[PDB]
RNA sequence: AAAGCUCCUUCGACGAGUCGAGUAGUUUGGGAAUGCUGCUCAAAAUGGGAGGUAAAUUUCUUCUAAAGCUAAAUACCGGCCA
RNA sequence: AGGUUGACCUCGGAUCAGGUAGGAGGACCCGCUGAACUUAAGCAUAUCAAUAAGCGGAGGAAAAGAAACCAACAGGGAUUGCCCUAGUAACGGCGAGUGAAGCGGCAACAGCUCAAAUUUGAAAGCUGGCUUCGGCCCGCGUUGUAAUUUGGAGAGGAUGCUUU
C-alpha cells in the first residue's frame, strides 16, 4: 500500500476545552460527538 | 442561417413509431 | 367614477374592423372546412357540469373525455384524437351518472362514424367498407352533438295520488334543524368526550 | 441487492 | 364514500349521486419512499455526517432539553413541522447510536 | 475491426440460416462505465472493482469505497485514469469492474481477489478513516523546529 | 448510476467533505479570470438534469458576479428630488445575479445559445455560476431533433429578454392567483386594464 | 423487426443554496391575504406547495415546483402591395 | 536506453480547415432602469405612473402555454383574446383617489420532450476529412452518445388478437 506524506493531526478538527456554542464553527469545534460517531461506526460494521 | 428541410423535418424514433401506428385518419360522421 | 386621471387617449380602441375581422374568420372557417372535408370542423366534446352552487344546476360541452370514459367505451387513447374526439387526462369521473351519460356519447359517435381506409386497395377490418361509405354527414359536431338539455325540466305533471307528504316537521323546520346541527356538532362532540371521561372516571 | 427496476429475463 | 343528505346546507350536503372509487393516480404517489432511494440516502448520511446545527441539536437532546432543541431547530430551519420533522430524525438517529452502544 | 468482422460472420450465419449464437460465443471483457459499474456493485454481480484515484471532480467516486464496502465487493484504489482508459480502449476511465472471467482464469482471479484483500484492505482499515493534510510548509517546519529548540533550551 | 449519489451529496452543503472541496475550488476559481471556459462541468449531475449532453457543441462558461445589492449612479450617491427615505445602499436590482452571469457569459461567447446556468459556488464578495450554452451552427446540433429548436431565431439571447429559467423566475410567469398581475406579462396586462375600448353598436 | 389492446403478485427512480423562514428595499386591490430582488438561516419523503386573519392540534380537498418545446384565435403611429 | 520512452489532465499558439456575432429597423413585442409637471388648499404617504426619457434583446407576430391551477360544486380542466363578472371584493394622509380574480358566453383549439434505470451477449450514437459514392480514416464520447420511460404513467410478467 503506497500511504502519503501524513500531518502530524490525523483527527478531526476539534477544539473541546472552549465552552463557546455560538456559531458553526463553535458548533463543529467545540461540541463533542465521539460518542455518536462511534456508535453509528459500530452500527455500520456490525450490519457489514 | 435558417434550417435545413431534412434537419427541420427530422423525428425522434419514438415519434416515428407513433405516427407509423396512429396517423391522423380520414373520416366522416353520419347525420 | 370617471377613471380618466392617466393618459388614457394614448391606448382607446376602436372597432371599426369588426366587420372586416367577421368576413376574415368566416374566410378562415371555410378554408379550414375545405382542408378537413369530409372530416368535421370540429372535435367531438363531453357533456360536462359547470362549477359551483350558481352554475350546477347547467351542463355544457367540456375540454376533452376521459381516459375512463374512453377506456369504457373501447376507444384507445391513441386512436381518439386521430378520429376527432378530444381528449383530456386532467378530469377524472368522481360519479356514475356523467360517465355512462359520456361513454353513451362516445357509443353513438362510434356507431355514426365512417372510417376510411389508409390504403384503398387494401382495406382493414376495422375500416368501413365502400358500399356503405357512403351517407348524409354532418359537418359540425356542436351542432350535431351538443347539450340537446342543459337544464333539468321545470314542469312535470303527476297524479294527486302520488303527491309525497314531505319531511316531517315542515321543509322551513328542516333546514333550520340542518344550520343548527352543522353548527352545533363540534360542541356537541367535545360533550361527548366530556361525557365518557367523566363515566370513564366515575364508573 | 439494490435494483431500480425489474429486468427482462 | 358518504351518501349526502339532499338539502342545500347542513352536514354531509349537496345533490345526492352515486359516488366511484378511484385508482390512485401515479402523480399522486411523490413523498412515497422507495427502496434504492433509501439505500442512497443512508450512504450519503453515513459518508457525509453531520451540519454543525445538526450537532448542536443532537446535543441539546442528549443533554435532556427538547422544548430548547425544539426552539433552536425553528429558528434554524424556518418552520415550527420543519422543527418537529428534523428533531424527530435526530431523536431517530441518537436511538440507534444508543442501541449500537 | 473485431466487431466488424464478427458481425460479418454473424450476418453470414443469419443469411445461411443459423442463429448468431451458433457462430458466436459468451464475451467476457472488463466491465467500465460509472453508471454501469455501479449498477452492478448495487445489483452485487461485480467480483473486484478498481477505482482511479485522480477523478476530478472527485465526488463521481468518494461514494464507492462506502457501496463497496456495504455491498462487500473487494475494491482496490489505483493510480491511472489514463491506466484504466488504456484497458478499455479509451483516453481515460474512473473505474473498472471484472464481473466474471473464463475458467482457464478463475483460479487467477481469485488469487487476485485475496491478494487485494489481504494486502490492501487490510492495511487500509484504520488508515481510511483518518484525516488527511495538514502537512506544513518548508520554511514554517524549520520556524516551529528553531522555536521549540528555544523553548526546550530556555 | 453515480448521478443519484451526486445528487443526494449535493443537497448536504453543510458536510465536511463538501466544505473542503466548496472552498477548495472557490479560492480556484478566484485566481481564475471572472469569466474563463470549464472543460467539463464541475457538477455533472445538475448540468445534466438541466440539459448539458457530452456532444460537440455543448460548452460551459464558470463566471463569478459580484454580489450585494445595486446602486444608482447618481453624483456623490445623492438624488435632488423628493425625500426617498433610503439610500442606494438598499436598492434592490429586479433581476438576479445569476441572471446578469449569463448576460456577460453571452456577451463573451455571442456566437452560441445559452441554454441554462447554475450555481457552483460563493463567498462574501462573488457568487459564482456555471452556464451551459449550445452551438446552433453545429451540425450534431442541428441534426438533433431534442435540441434543435434553439436554432431557430426566436430564441436569439434568451438570458437577454428572461426566457431562460431566472427569468421565467423574475418575471412571475406562474399560474395561479399569487401571479394575477404578471403571468401573462406584467406590462401586458396593465395595457390590457387600462386599454378603454370602444364598440361601434355602444 | 417494431406497435396497439386486456389483466396482474411485485417494482414504480420524479429537478437543493432550491423550497421555505427572518430581515431590507420595491411593488400589488392583496399598507392582516401579493409578487420580485439582496443579506442571513436553510429543508423533507405520502413528502412538498396551495386552500386570501396570526398560531397550535386533528382532519380533508386539490395539484406535483426548483429542466424544456409548441401553431391558432390577440397587437401593430415601422416597412411593402391594394 | 529508465537521467529513458510514453499515456493522460489542464493551459496555450497558428493569416491552420470550416463556421458564426456585431450594425440597421424598433409602430407592435420581452425585459431592465426610471422622473417631474399634474391631482391632493400648500405638502415629505399618495396621484400622475409601476408612465415619458435612457439601456439591452426578437419576430411576423412576440410573449404565454399544456397546472406544484381554479375551486369547495352534482366539481371544472394548457395558453391567449372579446363580452360579462365590476367601478365589485379590496387598498387609501387631513382623501384626493385607486382597483383585480374565480365562475359564465364566445373566438381559437394541439399536444408533448428531457434528468433521475445496466445495451452490458458486444456505443448499437455522432462532427469532420478522403472517396471509385461501395465505403475507409482522423476523432468526439463510458466523468455516457443511441434505443426504452416522463406520472396521463411506466417497468416486469401473463395472455390472445389486431397494426405497419
Amino acid at each position: 500500500v503506497l500511504k502519503p506524506l501524513t500531518g502530524d493531526n490525523t483527527e478531526a478538527p476539534k477544539q473541546h476545552s472552549q465552552p463557546s456554542r455560538k456559531g458553526k464553527k463553535a458548533w463543529r469545534k467545540n461540541i463533542d460527538l465521539t460518542e455518536v460517531e462511534q456508535g453509528l461506526e459500530e452500527l455500520n460494521e456490525q450490519i457489514i | 442561417r435558417r434550417l435545413s428541410k431534412e434537419d427541420a423535418s427530422r423525428v425522434l424514433e419514438k415519434t416515428k413509431k407513433r405516427l407509423t401506428h396512429f396517423p391522423q385518419r380520414k373520416y366522416a360522421v353520419k347525420a | 367614477n370617471n377613471h380618466f386621471r392617466k393618459h388614457w387617449q394614448r391606448r382607446v380602441r376602436c372597432h371599426f374592423d369588426q366587420p372586416g375581422k367577421k368576413v376574415t374568420r368566416r374566410l378562415a372557417r371555410r378554408a379550414k372546412a375545405a382542408a378537413l372535408a369530409p372530416r368535421p370542423v370540429d372535435k367531438l366534446r363531453p357533456i360536462v357540469r359547470c362549477p359551483t352552487v350558481k352554475y350546477n344546476r347547467r351542463t355544457r360541452l367540456g375540454r376533452g373525455f376521459t381516459l375512463e370514459e374512453l377506456k369504457a367505451a373501447g376507444i384507445p387513447r391513441l386512436l381518439a384524437p386521430t378520429i376527432g374526439i378530444a381528449v383530456d387526462h386532467r378530469r377524472k369521473n368522481l360519479s356514475e351518472e356523467s360517465l355512462a351519460a359520456n361513454v353513451q356519447r362516445l357509443k353513438d359517435y362510434k356507431a355514426r362514424l365512417i372510417l376510411f381506409p389508409r390504403k384503398s386497395n387494401k382495406p382493414k377490418k376495422a375500416d368501413t367498407p365502400k358500399d356503405q361509405q357512403t351517407a348524409e354527414t354532418t359537418t359540425s359536431l356542436r351542432t350535431s352533438f351538443g347539450v340537446e338539455q342543459p337544464l333539468a325540466p321545470g314542469f312535470t305533471e303527476i297524479s294527486k295520488s302520488e303527491i309525497p307528504a314531505g319531511i316531517e316537521g315542515g321543509a322551513y323546520r328542516a333546514l333550520r334543524k340542518a344550520r343548527s346541527d352543522a353548527r352545533l356538532v363540534g360542541v356537541r362532540e367535545k360533550r361527548a368526550k366530556e361525557k365518557a371521561e367523566a363515566e370513564a372516571n366515575k364508573k | 441487492a439494490v435494483s431500480v427496476r425489474k429486468r427482462a429475463g | 364514500p358518504v351518501e349526502r343528505t339532499g338539502l342545500i346546507r347542513g352536514l354531509n350536503k349537496g345533490h345526492k349521486t352515486t359516488r366511484r372509487v378511484l385508482k390512485e393516480r401515479p402523480s399522486r404517489r411523490k413523498g412515497a419512499q422507495s427502496k434504492r432511494t433509501q439505500f442512497v440516502r443512508s450512504l450519503i448520511r453515513e459518508v457525509a455526517g453531520l451540519a454543525p446545527y445538526e450537532r448542536r441539536v443532537i446535543e441539546l437532546l442528549r443533554n435532556g432539553k427538547d422544548k430548547r432543541a425544539r426552539k433552536f431547530s425553528k429558528k434554524k430551519l424556518g418552520t415550527f413541522g420543519r422543527a418537529k420533522r428534523k428533531c424527530e430524525e435526530l431523536q431517530r438517529i441518537i436511538a440507534e447510536s444508543r442501541r449500537a452502544h | 475491426q473485431e466487431k466488424k468482422e464478427r458481425l460479418l460472420r454473424e450476418a453470414t450465419a443469419i443469411k445461411e440460416g443459423k442463429k448468431k449464437e451458433d457462430v458466436s460465443k459468451k464475451p467476457y471483457t472488463v466491465k467500465y462505465g460509472l453508471n454501469h459499474v455501479v449498477g452492478l456493485i448495487e445489483n452485487k454481480k461485480a467480483s473486484l472493482v478498481l477505482i482511479a484515484n485522480d477523478v476530478d471532480p472527485i465526488e463521481l467516486v468518494v461514494f464507492l469505497p462506502a457501496l463497496c464496502r456495504k455491498m462487500g465487493i473487494p475494491y482496490a484504489i489505483i493510480k491511472g485514469k489514463a491506466r484504466l482508459g488504456t484497458l478499455v480502449h479509451k483516453k481515460t476511465a474512473a473505474v473498472v469492474a471484472i464481473t466474471e472471467v473464463r475458467s482457464e482464469d478463475k483460479n487467477e482471479l481469485a488469487k487476485l481477489i485475496s491478494a487485494v484483500k489481504e494486502g490492501y484492505l487490510e492495511k487500509v482499515e484504520d488508515t481510511r478513516k483518518r484525516w488527511g493534510g495538514g502537512i506544513m510548509g518548508f520554511k514554517a517546519q524549520k520556524r516551529e523546529e528553531k522555536r521549540k529548540k528555544s523553548l526546550e533550551t530556555a | 448510476g453515480a448521478l443519484k449519489y451526486l445528487e443526494e451529496l449535493s443537497k448536504k452543503k453543510q458536510s465536511d467533505v463538501v466544505r473542503f472541496l466548496l472552498r477548495v475550488r472557490c479560492w480556484e476559481y478566484r485566481q481564475l479570470n471572472v469569466i474563463h471556459r470549464a472543460s467539463r462541468p464541475s457538477r455533472p449531475d445538475k448540468a445534466r438534469r438541466l440539459g448539458y449532453k457530452a456532444k460537440q457543441g455543448y460548452v460551459i462558461y464558470r463566471v463569478r458576479v459580484r454580489r450585494g445589492g445595486r446602486k444608482r449612479p447618481v453624483p456623490k450617491g445623492a438624488t435632488y428630488g423628493k425625500p426617498t427615505n433610503q439610500g442606494v445602499n438598499q436598492l434592490k436590482y429586479q433581476r438576479s445575479l445569476r441572471a446578469t452571469a449569463e448576460e456577460r457569459v453571452g456577451r463573451r461567447c455571442s456566437n452560441l445559445r445559452v441554454l441554462n446556468s447554475y450555481w457552483v459556488n460563493q463567498d462574501s464578495t462573488y457568487k459564482y455560476y456555471e452556464v451551459i450554452l449550445v452551438d446552433p451552427n453545429h451540425k450534431a446540433i442541428r441534426r438533433d431533433p431534442r435540441i434543435n429548436w434553439i436554432c431557430n431565431p426566436v430564441h436569439k439571447h434568451r438570458e437577454c429578454r428572461g426566457l431562460t429559467s431566472t427569468g421565467k423566475k423574475s418575471r412571475g410567469l406562474n399560474k395561479g392567483h399569487r401571479f394575477n398581475k404578471t403571468r401573462a406579462g406584467r406590462r401586458k396586462t396593465w395595457k390590457r386594464h387600462n386599454t378603454l375600448s370602444l364598440w361601434r353598436y355602444r
